[PDB]
């Protein structure tokens, strides 16, 4: 053909720009998966999966890129993907067992799956050091220490129309299998992220009064009939929720702990969880 | 009606008043330009 | 009257003034140009 | 309520007032001067 | 807001979405009814041309079927008037009123349309009733959009765009696409024909391109058809892509511009005042002035082979290319 | 091969059917019943597709498998007269359900919500729009898009300027909306995650306290780490379903123009202004 | 019945959030921020503060000159009638000059008005830009969002400037109007031979539609695990959480690979601009080096070709 | 009038002023080469 734009008799402009964006498409989509591969990689391959019969490592295609240093605001340049949790990951010995020995058999735990981080309740290798806002104050602390914060958005809201912006301090806490686990006696608020966290309740219902335990909010379902269900797990298994260190703060490792036991409620809860519809 | 100013927040309603009556004059006044008979800017026969 | 400059702050006023009088006299030059008998910098004959 | 005074306040308004006055009266010249150019309100037959 | 059932029909190959769908519950069913056709008089005897003191155009047909079409006329454009809606009183001879001459024209016009334009009207032809369907005035005529020299340093300067009108189908596109197009000549491409661009051969606009759509958009509104009946707008400037309704309607662009420019518009000098649109001019023919929002107007009736006199001879002048394509020898002086 | 933490999350359950049977990953992939359900109905399609291509053309773009004449009603048509389109079509709605109800499957052994399969559903519920509920409310399976690259798109063409302007589309300009807004929402949000944990270099990794600041400086109100997940889940499932809403009633419920339908707006009694 | 993660039930409003401390030259900001209700349901409840500086005001300033011209000329044309506004509000626009006068400054009242309105559109948008990259940095912040705008902006600039300025005319670029501006956009389809064809038509679809695809697949995935506190990103992109894992793990045993919980937005990232960049390329190229995209296509063996099913039309002035 | 400049504040007034008189710089200008009467470029007949 002919015309401004023609290169050759069959080439023209459009069409060589169309090839040139992919080229850079190709190079954008092999930068995008490289940086997929900083978490996670390199793959472990276990003895299993190798006609070897010998633990290896896949880089995969494209291969994982340098490790990359993150400078944190308290002074600590940190690299990933993490050594530590690498570490942890490698060498924890697992309470389960493969209900088969080929490559892709799922793991059977064999203690209680819940309190051993298996499955829906498995939790990450995390830091130890409670989390700071960037002025240095407590990010993820209660509502006792967290002053500033008054439970509910809209006072007048509150006030004439509770049901919408409820105060859930008092409120009891119900189990899957509708038991009544205890008292809501505090709130734990991010000052970072404005919002609720954690239901703090104490176990009256069915262990000590005195005792306090944290509820993920995502976890609980507050009615509207001053009743707060959770449906990851049976009111008896609130006793078992892992403990803070110290009662006014929470590290991002026992964040994991806490959302990571009611997680694993969701499989292991009540017996036919884990058992398909038919 | 001095009790209406214990009722309604005067600095928001002497504001919110300004800006109401902002949009209605303008609206009045070009109302008026888009009619025949009142628009003083064309100034066709009455 | 003059007791309005303790329920507003006088620099949150004056700016809100100003602003009102700039997009005003724009629309009030604009609507001149619109019209055959006032528009200045066309010099169309009466 | 503002930093404002009493005294504060009778001061802002005393010379916004003078301000409104000259703008005002600014204004309104040009105005004059402007219906000497071409007036603006037609009569009964118009222009 | 509409409702199934909708009646469906396949324009194009399947897959191509080319497909005509209606409701048939919005159809009129009294608008497109052809009137019955009256029994065939006798046609012999004298002409009319010896008969009548005043005639020019049905010279060739008997007493009986002048007077048969007479009242078949009257029946078409003034039912409720009667024979003297064009004729003074009980003086027949007489050309007095202006719907007289206007009438005289539409006969002409009549004959010519069914002798010529076969190309578009194929054999059904058109009758008063076609455009009049039983009322003095066609309901779906147009007049020309007003143009107001604008102030050229004032505000608000739509260029016959940017308003909601009943011309372009409730669309902003440009309300002056019939005075363009079914009056005047104007180009209607908008497409280049070649694969790279020519700018200095081929540059049109897009406010050309949004005239043409405009055009469009009368032309599916006005046959109760849609782009896809007449095209696979895929590829819009593919002749051998469309359907015989595009080559159909081509002639139908053709035979309105036609009619505007040499039978309405001479027509404009003696109408009344009160007949004429804003800027003076005589209503005049668009596609839903014989459509109605149909494909075939009437349901498709022949009615002119009911009728003798409505039919002319078979000009030997006519070309259906002279009227702004590569020559303009059947268009008069003015047109628009 | 697994990733170095992917060990101990790979357990047993969650599957809502084949139980043991097929709980098992192949790879990466988790397999479950409708893995294998989902890789039968996908090889079956795409082998049928390229039938259906061997026997007019090869060329990619070309290819086109299309759906029945119109004149065929419901009715199942002959395999070369677009019932391979049907069979197509039947095959890639169980491949789309079996997907969603597999992701169901691995939402529940990772303890997640059903978000991923629901937002999926509003996909499926286009595309069954487009191939099934308007087809059906029309009368005909031949009102479906062909399965072809090029192929669909003179279809999208066609289909819109049955209309006449299908930018007039009250409930497709909504959903043009959606489409814009959702993907500047997913700019923002991307920009804004990477502007926090990758600053100009010698800075250290921000918080979320400047995440909240940066569009409080910027547009005067930010929507926070949450708000910007349930607005750009909400933004894309409104793009899908008013999709499947302006596509719905382009026939079904409107014959006529678009621009037309806003002749209701042009006659409201409080501004007709004559 | 499992909470949803779609609405927040149980808020907490604290004092307002002045915003991080900027450099001593900033202008200060705005001293009005309140909490809302129906806001903190979807997420943060704050209202306000805004910044404003010298960016700022300054496109804000020619943001609004731009309005004014185009709402004004808007309202002349249904002869200053604030009812005929509302009746053609989407009918109503500023139009841009006829093709006769090129590039060159037409009368006000034939395009003029367009043209400035389009300069102040413009200069506003860029200071905007400036504004975007300047609080980003102001904070200590990476300039991407800015970068993305400036993506946006350049199809912007491509549709309404670039591309008219490479045709020779004005007229070519679109109208200030609701309605129009789409008549603007199906009429470009319609001269230059369906869009469709254009590749980078294709590939911009493919970019809007993978984007709103990721935000879909992101959004529910952060909300499905916001049980692990998925939505506080920044956390797990820094110490990765279970949530980041299993974010990870759900896609990887769906579609055979998984991003991270910083690469997933790298990924939405650069969908959204390729969306909007691709589209200015493949408006730059037709009319310049693409006349037809139809006839491109054809001539590139991108062209479905279709069996007879009706008698192909003729045309008459062959 | 320095009484002024404590009620504003100096530093944002002459910045506001200065980008306020560019925007109307620059639409007055491009108002009057938008005009036959007075684009002295085109260097129409006055
Ligand atoms: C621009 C727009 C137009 C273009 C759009 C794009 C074009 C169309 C889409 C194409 C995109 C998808 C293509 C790849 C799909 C993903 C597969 C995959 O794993 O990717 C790996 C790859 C990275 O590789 P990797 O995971 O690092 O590999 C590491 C080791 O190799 C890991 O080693 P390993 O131990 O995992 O080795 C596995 C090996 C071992 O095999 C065995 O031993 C099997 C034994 C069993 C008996 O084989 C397998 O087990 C897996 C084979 C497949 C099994 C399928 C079974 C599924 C059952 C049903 C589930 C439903 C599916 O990721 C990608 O490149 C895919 C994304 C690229 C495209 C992105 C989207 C582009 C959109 C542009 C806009
Ligand atoms: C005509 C069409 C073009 C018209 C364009 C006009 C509008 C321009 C806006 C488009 C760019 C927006 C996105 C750029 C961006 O990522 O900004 C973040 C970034 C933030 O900077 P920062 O705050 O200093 O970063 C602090 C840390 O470094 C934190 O930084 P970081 O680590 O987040 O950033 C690292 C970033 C580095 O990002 C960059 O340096 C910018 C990206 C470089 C390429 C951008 C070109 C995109 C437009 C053309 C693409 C299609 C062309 C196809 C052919 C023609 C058709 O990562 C990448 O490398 C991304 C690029 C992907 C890999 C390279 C793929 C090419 C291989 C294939 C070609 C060979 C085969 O902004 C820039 O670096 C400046 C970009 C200026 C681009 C001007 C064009
Ligand atoms: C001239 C034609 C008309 C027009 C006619 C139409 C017609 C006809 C339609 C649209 C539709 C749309 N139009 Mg429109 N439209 C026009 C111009 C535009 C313009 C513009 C630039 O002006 C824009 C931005 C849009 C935007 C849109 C969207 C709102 C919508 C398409 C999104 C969608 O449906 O998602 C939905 C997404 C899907 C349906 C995808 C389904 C995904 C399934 C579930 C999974 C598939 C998996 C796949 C097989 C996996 C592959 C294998 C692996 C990769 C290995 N249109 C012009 C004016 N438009 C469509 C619509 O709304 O339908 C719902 C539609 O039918
Ligand atoms: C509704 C909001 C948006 C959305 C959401 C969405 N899409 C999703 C999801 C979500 C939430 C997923 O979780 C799911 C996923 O896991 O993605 C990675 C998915 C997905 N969306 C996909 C594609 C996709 N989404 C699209 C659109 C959208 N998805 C919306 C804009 C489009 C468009 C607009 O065209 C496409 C092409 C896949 C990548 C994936 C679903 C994968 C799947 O269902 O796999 C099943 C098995 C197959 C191999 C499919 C083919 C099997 C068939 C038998 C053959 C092909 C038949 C088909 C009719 C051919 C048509 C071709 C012609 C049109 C050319
Ligand atoms: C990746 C490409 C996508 C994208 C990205 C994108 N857009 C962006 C950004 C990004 C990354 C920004 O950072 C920027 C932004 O601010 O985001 C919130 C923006 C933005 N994209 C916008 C719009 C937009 N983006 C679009 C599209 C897209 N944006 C693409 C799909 C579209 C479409 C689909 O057409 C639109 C319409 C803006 C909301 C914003 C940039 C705003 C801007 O430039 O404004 C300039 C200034 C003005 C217009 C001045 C007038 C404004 C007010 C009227 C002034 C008020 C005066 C006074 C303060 C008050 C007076 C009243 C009194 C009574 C109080
Ligand atoms: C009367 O109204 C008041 C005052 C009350 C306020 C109301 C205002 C209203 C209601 C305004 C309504 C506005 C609307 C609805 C606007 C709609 C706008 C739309 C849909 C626009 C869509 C697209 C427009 C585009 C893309 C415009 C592009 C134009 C560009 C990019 C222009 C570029 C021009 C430049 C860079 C100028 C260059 C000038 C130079 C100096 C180069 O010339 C020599
Ligand atoms: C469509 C192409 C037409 C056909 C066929 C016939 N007529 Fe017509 N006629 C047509 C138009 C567009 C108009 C103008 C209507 C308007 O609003 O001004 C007319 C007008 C007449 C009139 C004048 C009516 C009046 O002004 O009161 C008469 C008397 C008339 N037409 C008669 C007529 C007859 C007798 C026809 C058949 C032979 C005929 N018309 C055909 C459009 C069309
Ligand atoms: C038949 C009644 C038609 C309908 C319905 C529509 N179109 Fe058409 N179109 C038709 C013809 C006969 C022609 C050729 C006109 C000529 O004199 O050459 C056209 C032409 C176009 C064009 C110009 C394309 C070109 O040749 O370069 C366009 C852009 C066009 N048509 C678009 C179009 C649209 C969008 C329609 C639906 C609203 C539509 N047409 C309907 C006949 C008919
Ligand atoms: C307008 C549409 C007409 C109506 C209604 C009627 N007539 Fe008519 N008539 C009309 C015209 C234009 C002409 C001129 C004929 C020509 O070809 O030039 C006529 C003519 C007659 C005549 C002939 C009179 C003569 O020339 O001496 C007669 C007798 C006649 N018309 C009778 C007639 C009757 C009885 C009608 C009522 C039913 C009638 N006409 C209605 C136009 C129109
Ligand atoms: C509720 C609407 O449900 C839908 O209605 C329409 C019309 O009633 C039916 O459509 C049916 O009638 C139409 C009438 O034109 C036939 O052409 C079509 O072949 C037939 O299937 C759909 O098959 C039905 O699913
Ligand atoms: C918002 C509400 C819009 C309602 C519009 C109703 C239009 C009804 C007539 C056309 C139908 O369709
Ligand atoms: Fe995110
Ligand atoms: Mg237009």
């Amino acid at each position: 053909m002919e015309g401004t734009g023609a290169l050759t008799d069959y080439m023209n402009v459009a069409q060589m720009t169309l090839y040139a964006f992919w080229l850079f498409l190709a190079g954008l989509i092999v930068y995008l998966r490289m940086e997929d591969k900083r978490e996670g990689y390199p793959l472990q391959a276990e003895a299993n999966e190798n006609c070897n019969r010998t633990p290896e490592k896949k880089l995969g295609f494209p291969a994982p890129p340098s490790p990359k240093v993150f400078k944190l605001a308290d002074g600590r340049s940190i690299q990933v993907p993490r050594a530590e949790k690498t570490d942890y990951e490698l060498n924890t010995q697992l309470r389960a067992e493969p209900t088969a020995p080929w490559d892709g058999a799922p793991l059977e735990p064999t203690g209680n799956p819940m309190v051993d981080g298996l499955g829906p309740a498995a939790w990450a290798k995390r830091e130890d050091e409670p989390e700071v806002t960037h002025g240095g104050k407590q990010k993820i602390c209660p509502l006792r220490v967290a002053t500033e914060f008054e439970v509910g958005m809209s006072r007048d809201v509150a006030r004439f129309w509770p049901e919408i912006d409820p105060d859930p301090r008092g409120y009891q806490v119900l189990g899957c299998d509708g038991k009544v686990a205890g008292k809501i006696v505090d709130i734990w608020v991010d000052r970072g992220e404005l919002r609720p966290m954690y239901l703090e309740m104490d176990l009256s219902g069915v262990g000590s009064s005195g005792d306090r335990v944290l509820l993920p909010i995502n976890f609980a379902r507050v009615g509207y009939d001053s009743k707060v269900r959770v449906n990851a797990i049976t009111g008896q298994q609130f006793t078992d929720v892992p403990r803070l260190r110290e009662a006014d703060r929470i590290s991002p490792q026992e964040e994991d702990f806490i959302t990571g036991y009611f997680g694993g409620g969701v499989l292991y809860a009540v017996p036919g969880r884990t058992e398909p519809f038919l | 009606m001095w009790r209406m100013w214990k009722i309604l927040d005067y600095r928001r309603t002497v504001v919110l008043a300004h800006v109401g009556m902002a949009v209605l004059a303008l609206l009045i006044h070009f109302i008026l330009l888009s009619t025949e008979n009142f628009n003083w800017l064309q100034g066709n026969p009455y | 009257m003059w007791r309005l400059w303790k329920l507003y702050d006088p620099r949150r006023v004056l700016i809100g003034i100003f602003s009102w009088l700039a997009v005003l006299a724009l629309v009030i030059h604009f609507i001149l140009l619109s019209t055959d008998r006032f528009n200045w910098v066309g010099g169309a004959a009466v | 309520l503002t930093g404002l005074s009493d005294e504060e306040a009778k001061e802002f308004h005393s010379i916004f007032m003078q301000s409104f006055l000259i703008f005002t009266a600014v204004a309104v010249v040009a105005h004059f001067l402007a219906w000497a150019w071409r007036p603006w309100i037609p009569g009964a037959e118009g222009y | 807001c509409e409702r199934p059932p909708v009646d469906t029909e396949q324009k194009g190959y399947r897959g191509t979405g080319m497909e005509e769908v209606n409701n048939p519950r919005l159809r009129d069913d009294d608008l497109h009814l052809a009137p019955e056709a009256a029994d065939p008089v006798s046609a012999e005897g004298p002409r009319a041309g010896e008969i009548y003191q005043n005639v020019e155009v049905l010279d060739d047909l008997s007493v009986a079927e002048f007077t048969r079409l007479m009242q078949s006329m009257t029946d078409w454009v003034s039912p409720d008037e009667g024979c003297t809606y064009c004729h003074d009183g009980n003086d027949f001879a007489s050309e007095e009123l202006y719907t007289y001459q206007v009438s005289r024209q539409m006969i002409e016009m009549n004959r010519y349309v069914n002798a010529n334009w076969d190309s578009h009207m194929d054999d059904t032809g058109v009758t008063c009733y076609t455009c009049h369907r039983g009322e003095n005035l066609p309901e779906e005529s147009w007049f020309a959009e007003p143009t107001p020299d604008v102030n050229m340093a004032g505000l608000g300067n739509t260029m016959m765009q940017n308003l909601a009108s009943e011309k372009t189908e409730y669309t902003s596109l440009p309300r002056n696409a019939f005075e363009r197009y079914l009056l005047g000549h104007d180009d209607l491409r908008v497409e280049g024909d070649t694969i790279l661009p020519h700018l200095d051969e081929w540059d049109v606009s897009l406010q050309d391109t949004e005239a043409s759509y405009s055009l469009m958009m009368h032309m599916s509104a006005a046959t109760g058809s849609n782009c896809t009946t007449c095209h696979n707008t895929g590829r819009l400037g593919q002749w051998d892509e469309s359907p015989e309704e595009r080559e159909i309607s081509w002639h139908g662009i053709r035979m309105t511009r036609d009619i505007n420019a040499n039978w309405i518009e001479p027509l404009e000098a003696g109408q009344p005042e009160v007949r004429l649109g804003p800027t003076g001019d005589i209503a005049k023919v668009q596609c839903a002035t014989c459509h109605y929002g149909e494909q075939l107007p009437l349901d498709g009736a022949k009615m002119v082979d009911d009728y003798p006199g409505l039919m002319g001879e078979e000009d030997a002048d006519f070309d259906f290319l002279q009227f702004g394509d590569l020559g303009t020898d059947g268009l008069r002086d003015r047109n628009a | 091969a697994m990733l170095d933490f992917e060990k101990k999350y790979r357990v047993r359950g969650g599957t809502l059917l084949g139980g043991d049977l097929f709980d098992f990953w192949i790879g990466p992939f988790y397999v479950g019943i409708f893995g294998v359900l989902t890789a039968i109905f996908a090889v079956l399609g795409t082998v049928l597709i390229i039938y259906g291509a061997s026997q007019d053309t090869f060329n990619l773009w070309q290819i086109s498998i299309a759906p029945p004449d119109l004149s065929y009603g419901l009715a199942l048509a002959p395999m070369m007269e677009g019932g391979l389109w049907q069979i197509i079509t039947v095959c890639a709605l169980g491949a789309f359900i079996t997907w969603a109800l597999r992701q169901a499957e691995i939402s529940k052994k990772l303890g997640m919500g059903y978000h991923v399969p629901v937002a999926f559903a509003v996909a499926i519920l286009a595309y069954a729009t487009l191939v099934v509920f308007r087809p059906l409310l029309m009368g005909a399976w031949g009102h479906g898009f062909p399965y072809g690259i090029l192929s669909h798109l003179d279809w999208v063409s066609n289909v819109g300027y049955q209309y006449l302007h299908f930018h007039y589309n009250p409930a497709h300009m909504l959903a043009v909306t959606f489409f814009f807004t959702t993907t500047l929402a997913l700019a923002l949000h991307g920009g804004l995650i990477l502007s926090v944990t990758n600053p100009k270099k010698g800075e250290p990794v921000k918080t979320a306290e400047h995440e909240n600041t940066f569009f409080r400086d910027v547009i005067g109100y930010s929507i926070g780490s949450l708000g910007i997940h349930r607005l750009g889940l909400f933004l894309a499932l409104n793009a899908g379903f008013w999709s499947a809403v302006c596509i719905i009633i382009s026939g079904p419920f409107w014959t006529r123009g678009w621009p037309e339908w806003w002749n209701w707006w042009l006659n409201v009694p409080i501004w007709s202004w004559g | 019945a499992e909470y949803q993660n779609i609405f927040t039930r149980v808020q907490v409003r604290g004092p307002t959030d002045p915003g991080v401390e900027l450099p001593a030259a900033d202008w200060p900001r705005t001293k009005g921020a309140t909490h809302s209700w129906l806001l903190g349901k979807i997420g943060d409840a704050q209202v306000g503060p805004i910044y404003l500086g010298t960016t700022g005001v300054m496109s804000i300033l020619f943001g609004i000159v731009s309005i004014v011209i185009i709402g004004m000329n808007m309202l002349a044309s249904v002869d200053w009638s604030p009812l005929e506004f509302i009746r053609q509000f989407f009918w109503v626009a500023l139009e841009p000059p006829p093709p006769e006068y090129g590039l060159s400054l037409p009368p006000l009242n034939d395009g003029g008005w367009w043209l400035i309105a389009g300069f102040t559109l413009t200069l506003s948008v860029l200071l905007w830009f400036a504004r975007t990259y300047n609080r980003a940095r102001a904070l200590g912040l990476g300039t991407h969002v800015a970068w993305a705008f400036a993506a946006a902006i350049f199809l912007f600039l491509a549709i309404g400037f670039i591309w008219p300025v490479l045709m020779g005319s004005w007229a070519k670029s679109v109208p200030f109007g609701i309605f129009p501006h789409l008549d603007w956009t199906t009429a470009f389809s319609l001269r230059y031979g369906n869009l469709y064809y254009n590749p980078f038509h294709m590939l911009s679809i493919v970019f809007l539609f993978g984007s709103a695809l990721l935000f879909a697949m992101h959004g529910a995935t952060i909300l499905a695990a916001g049980r692990y506190n998925a939505e506080r990103e920044i956390e797990q992109i820094t110490d990765r959480g279970t949530a980041a894992e299993r974010s990870a793990l759900f896609w990887r045993w769906t579609m055979g690979f998984n991003a991270t919980m910083e690469s997933i937005h790298r990924w939405g990232y650069w969908f959204a601009i390729l969306c909007v960049i691709t589209g200015g390329i493949g408006i730059l190229l037709t009319g310049t080096v693409v006349e037809n995209w139809y006839l491109w296509g054809v001539h590139h063996g991108i062209a479905p070709e279709y069996p007879e099913f009706f008698t192909p039309a003729v045309d008459p002035a062959a």
